[PDB]
């Protein structure tokens, strides 16, 4: 249990988001911000980033790609734990299939969870996916405030079973891969503000990249992947989802759920995996503390990270 | 040939700008009787923070002062020891003649400011020419703004909420018999008066 | 979001209240209603809208553990902001409290009612078709244990469903139609009249808190089965049955004696009788008859049988259960010697000294010695 | 003589009655607010036209101590918005809301105007001792409220909380059978 070496590599890996501004003359230009340098009499930046006057809409773009790196550890000291883990993932996909996790990630891509506080004060936003490998025209999700609200409402779309099935083949098939390109249109009001990411300094300086000479804000690479992994709704007496860490950390209200006293963190669950291959070789599985722990373990191997001593 | 006094703020538990601003609010409460525009506000301390522990209003000829200092505001306030209106002392002539102007460029640096400015700029395209696309008036992408202090007041009959700004130039003592516009600063620009320390 | 108010009832739950509001506005269910009111709640910059659920089985403010404050702020916002005229929404709240019963069961406030927490039903709930078609609502009384059917028509229910599953009024809704057959669905009458104000039983009129304290105390200590003639037997032979069983218990605890005569412990004598009467929940003695009977049975027999009840060996523990204080207050009162100490778990006092100290100093506004004298 | 049959229980008189277990607390309130002896003529005139001629006093108080506020319009602790008519009317001595309508009408006023004027009455920055005067608490009870995050902060006597949260949290986890909202849905 917990050798010197154990490490997994991540399955989902997204990229930076890029913001552009569309004009009524039918073009698009990058979005720029400004600092103001606060001087004394005879230093800290303050950055502001607002939508320019007379525009039409904001277009955001990024690209996410799902892979199969969860089926075998990147490192392992002992040929005793790897056998357990590969048949753990094999019994999980035999008994209780990949559709819950796949739908629960694709919902967070399709509604704009990665538009962190940018859809407050917004009229309509429209998300378009371009998947790969694929044959057909693009997969559109239109006006997510008043047309897409729940899991039953997404399933009444034309192109949903194919998207969740290619995510299932990516998580299942060894040497398998799916790639989605995402771009989303935001119709913000006149002179609405924009909230990108902020650099770590110990005020309010933005994260930026250069797009063809103009600097632009991005809203993160690691931030935008912490919004596709807000799926943790299985902790004891649950009410509200979480980023899938190992110690159930809710960010703003400082405290951590899933403390190791409760035994519902990753290590207390992981060290009882011979019980999970015990129960999943039977003929009935309870959905209250056995399915809700296999979901947490499989969502926490997809994240990756080194499980050492 | 006239004089200053210090309304001192001493409760030793107070924020200074938010008392000084409503002192200037009740200064604007005065001078609706008719436009007797003869008052300077004259904040005698000015650090790189903290608008001073004092305020020092000026009058002209010793009696208009106590029409201003009975401004329906300290009469129900000064039962106890919180402020101190200083008692009408002819000026010691060892001070410095400094300025107080509302500069209207702290207020028009914001993105709302050039939004208003560009929407005015073809509000009055009525000298009819070829209309521009507004896709090129990109803002000042790096700006070094100097020191300023802000006072939080509001509009005189409407619910419009601006602020007002103060700087501390030093300039040219002798000029005229010192009228201004309404509430107390020296951005009149017909007679831009220094009112001393 | 403007809504249409339903008629306010005094026998109303909250789930049926939201079903009423959903089914006069024009929502086909209450899930879309709850989605819409959560969208309106993030429309108005509320600092707790994340935890407001999408399912109806735990809409109540005691189901949540971390944002009950944001829960009741959301209920204040729906009460004051989204109706054309505000109905009785805040009074139908179903909360938790500060208060707690004895020995270890905590209490909950529903309007003014104070119930315990442990025997609160967390499973599927039955109902009656006549109060669901003629009236239309669904009462809050259906998930309190010991209640079966309604006030007037008095029919036996279909409680379990008629194939082997369980019918619920909040899963299929208030339309009474199951998903297999597509058709709509005297001490028992004494407990239903008991819960109607038609008090025809020699157990007299009663407030709510002490009622529920006694019912839950009997059902928690004695551990008996369910029968309506059983709880007409317990409460229509006053004061014969309880006096008979406490005489049987005091004979059983004076015949079987493990400890010595000088070291008679109070809990080994009256553990099933003396504990669960005082904090049930509060300091009323009008219809809290168990404290009147127990304090009278202790009052008439202080020094009877050469001083047996007044001289009992105490480990100074149950005093902090019953004096309404803390252990540091006990230490501060002992160090000024208001009573004679003849540590917490060490033996320091007797029953008579604590009894006289309660009669002297620690009397509250109503809980005293002179409100049960003429009840014997 | 109207006070004389106000202390005996003569229930045929136009002054609005109460149970007489707390008329002495009403006397203590009337002597504490006016800072004088227990007057009778102004006592009857104060309760003559209930509830017309005291709600004007409580509103003129909450506007009078905001026209000359010391620090600002924000960052201001709750006394000098309700300091004297709030701290001296709550415990008289037991808080059953059927009898102390003096508590209850000001608290209905501080129920129905929380979210007016861009949330003026909501964010009153206040300490933790106030709960032992407001929320029927002790200090360790509030510590168990803070470190388990039912009651989220922003030192015991230091200002770390807000009024709207501490009194809506009253309607979630500190409401008793004595101190209860259900009496005040037919008065206003």
């Amino acid at each position: 249990k917990l050798p010197t070496n154990l490490a997994y590599e991540r399955s989902i890996d997204p990229s930076d988001v890029c913001f552009f501004v569309v004009w009524p003359d039918d073009r698009k230009t990058p979005l720029t911000y400004n600092s103001r340098t606060l001087l004394g009499q005879m230093p800290h930046q303050v950055d502001f980033c607002h939508v320019p006057y007379g525009a039409s809409h904001i277009e955001c773009s990024f690209s996410v790609s799902f892979s199969s790196e969860l089926r075998q550890p990147y490192k392992c000291n002992s040929s005793k734990v790897k056998q357990t883990l590969v048949q753990l993932v094999e019994l999980y996909e035999t008994k209780i299939g990949w559709t819950e996790l796949a739908t629960r990630y694709l919902m967070n891509i399709c509604n704009g969870k990665w538009l962190w506080k940018n859809t407050r004060k917004a009229y309509c936003w429209n998300i378009v996916l371009t998947p790969w490998p694929w044959n057909g025209e693009k997969v559109g999700f239109e006006d997510i405030r008043t047309n897409y609200t729940s899991r039953q409402d997404f399933k009444n779309n034309k192109n949903w079973s194919a998207i969740v099935e290619m995510i299932k083949t990516a998580f299942s098939s060894t040497d398998g891969l799916a790639i989605f390109e995402v771009r989303a249109t935001l119709h913000l009001p006149t002179n609405a503000m924009v909230r990108p990411s902020q650099v770590f300094t110990e005020s309010r300086v933005f994260q930026s990249t250069t797009i063809d000479g103009e600097r632009s804000p991005i809203l993160g690479a690691f931030k935008t992947g912490a919004a596709i992994a807000t799926i943790d709704d299985w902790y004891p007496e649950a009410t509200e989802p979480l980023r899938v860490g190992r110690f159930g950390v809710h960010r703003e209200d400082v405290t951590c759920y899933r403390h190791p006293s409760t035994g519902k963190d990753f290590f207390s669950i992981l060290q009882q995996a011979e019980h999970y291959i015990e129960v999943l070789s039977a003929n009935k599985t309870p959905a209250q503390e056995t399915i809700n722990d296999m979901h947490f373990l499989m969502a926490n191997l997809i994240k990756g990270g080194m499980f050492q001593h | 040939k006239w004089y200053y006094k210090t309304i001192t703020f001493l409760p030793e538990l107070c924020n200074n700008e938010s008392l000084a601003a409503k002192c200037l609010r009740v200064l604007h409460g005065f001078n609706y009787q008719y436009e007797t525009r003869n008052i300077g506000v004259s904040f005698p301390l000015w650090c790189d923070a903290t608008v001073g522990k004092k305020i020092s209003f000026v009058s002209k000829n010793k009696i208009e002062l106590d029409l201003l200092l009975k401004q329906h505001y300290f009469v129900q306030m000064e039962q106890l020891q919180y402020f101190h209106i200083s008692n009408t002392v002819l000026v010691p002539e060892d001070c410095t003649y400094v300025s107080f102007r509302r500069c209207q460029s702290i207020d028009k640096l914001t993105a709302a400011g050039l939004a208003r400015k560009i929407r005015r700029l073809e509000k009055r395209a009525l000298s009819r020419g070829e209309q521009f696309d507004p896709s090129s008036f990109a803002q000042k992408e790096h700006t070094a703004i100097a020191h300023y202090h802000s006072l939080g007041e509001s509009s005189k009959q409407t619910n419009r909420n601006f602020r007002l700004n103060i700087r501390m130039l030093s300039e040219q003592p002798r000029e005229g018999n010192s009228i201004f516009s309404s509430y107390g600063l020296s951005n009149s620009e017909n007679s831009f008066q220094p009112v001393p320390l | 979001m403007f809504l249409q108010r339903p008629k306010p009832y005094s026998d109303e739950s909250l789930e049926s209240f939201f079903i009423r509001v959903a089914n006069k506005n024009g929502y086909g269910d209450v899930h879309r209603f709850l989605e819409a009111t959560k969208r309106f709640l993030q429309d108005i910059d509320h600092n707790g809208y994340q935890t407001f659920p999408t399912d109806i089985t735990r809409i109540n403010p005691y189901s949540a553990k971390n944002s009950s404050s944001a829960r009741t702020a959301s209920f204040l916002k729906l009460a004051q902001l989204t109706f054309n005229e505000p109905p009785e929404l805040l009074g139908l709240a179903i909360n938790r409290t500060n208060m707690k019963y004895s020995p270890s069961t905590s209490a909950v406030v529903r309007g003014a009612e104070v119930f315990p927490r442990s025997l609160l039903r967390t499973h599927s709930i039955p109902c009656c078709p006549l109060c669901l078609r003629e009236n239309g609502y669904a009462s809050y009384l259906w998930h309190f244990q010991g209640y079966e059917y309604c006030h007037s028509h008095n029919v036996p229910l279909i409680t379990t469903c008629s194939c082997g599953k369980e019918f619920d009024y909040r899963v299929s809704g208030l339309k009474g139609i199951c998903c297999k057959c597509k058709e709509p669905i005297e001490a028992a009458c004494t407990v239903s009249n008991w819960l109607a104000g038609h008090e025809s039983k020699p157990l007299p009129n009663l407030p709510k808190s002490y009622r529920w304290g006694l019912v839950h105390w009997w059902m928690g200590i004695k551990d008996s089965e369910f029968d309506h003639f059983s709880f007409v037997q317990f409460f229509s032979n006053w004061p014969r049955s309880f006096h008979s069983i406490i005489e049987d218990e005091v004979e059983f605890n004076l015949e079987h004696a493990v400890v010595s005569t000088s070291e008679l412990r109070l809990k080994d004598l009256l553990g099933r009788l003396f504990f669960g009467s005082i904090r049930l929940p509060e300091r009323n003695l009008q219809h809290n008859i168990i404290l009147g009977e127990l304090l009278c049975y202790l009052e008439n027999r202080l020094w009877q049988d050469k001083g047996l009840i007044a001289n009992l060996k105490m480990n100074a523990l149950e005093a902090t259960v019953m004096l309404n204080c803390s252990l540091d207050q006990i230490a501060s009162m002992v160090e000024q010697r208001i009573l004679k100490p003849n540590d917490v778990t060490d033996y320091l006092f007797h029953f008579g000294d604590i009894f006289c100290l309660w009669l002297a100093e620690f009397q509250s506004d109503e809980f005293n010695r002179s409100f049960y004298v003429s009840r014997w």
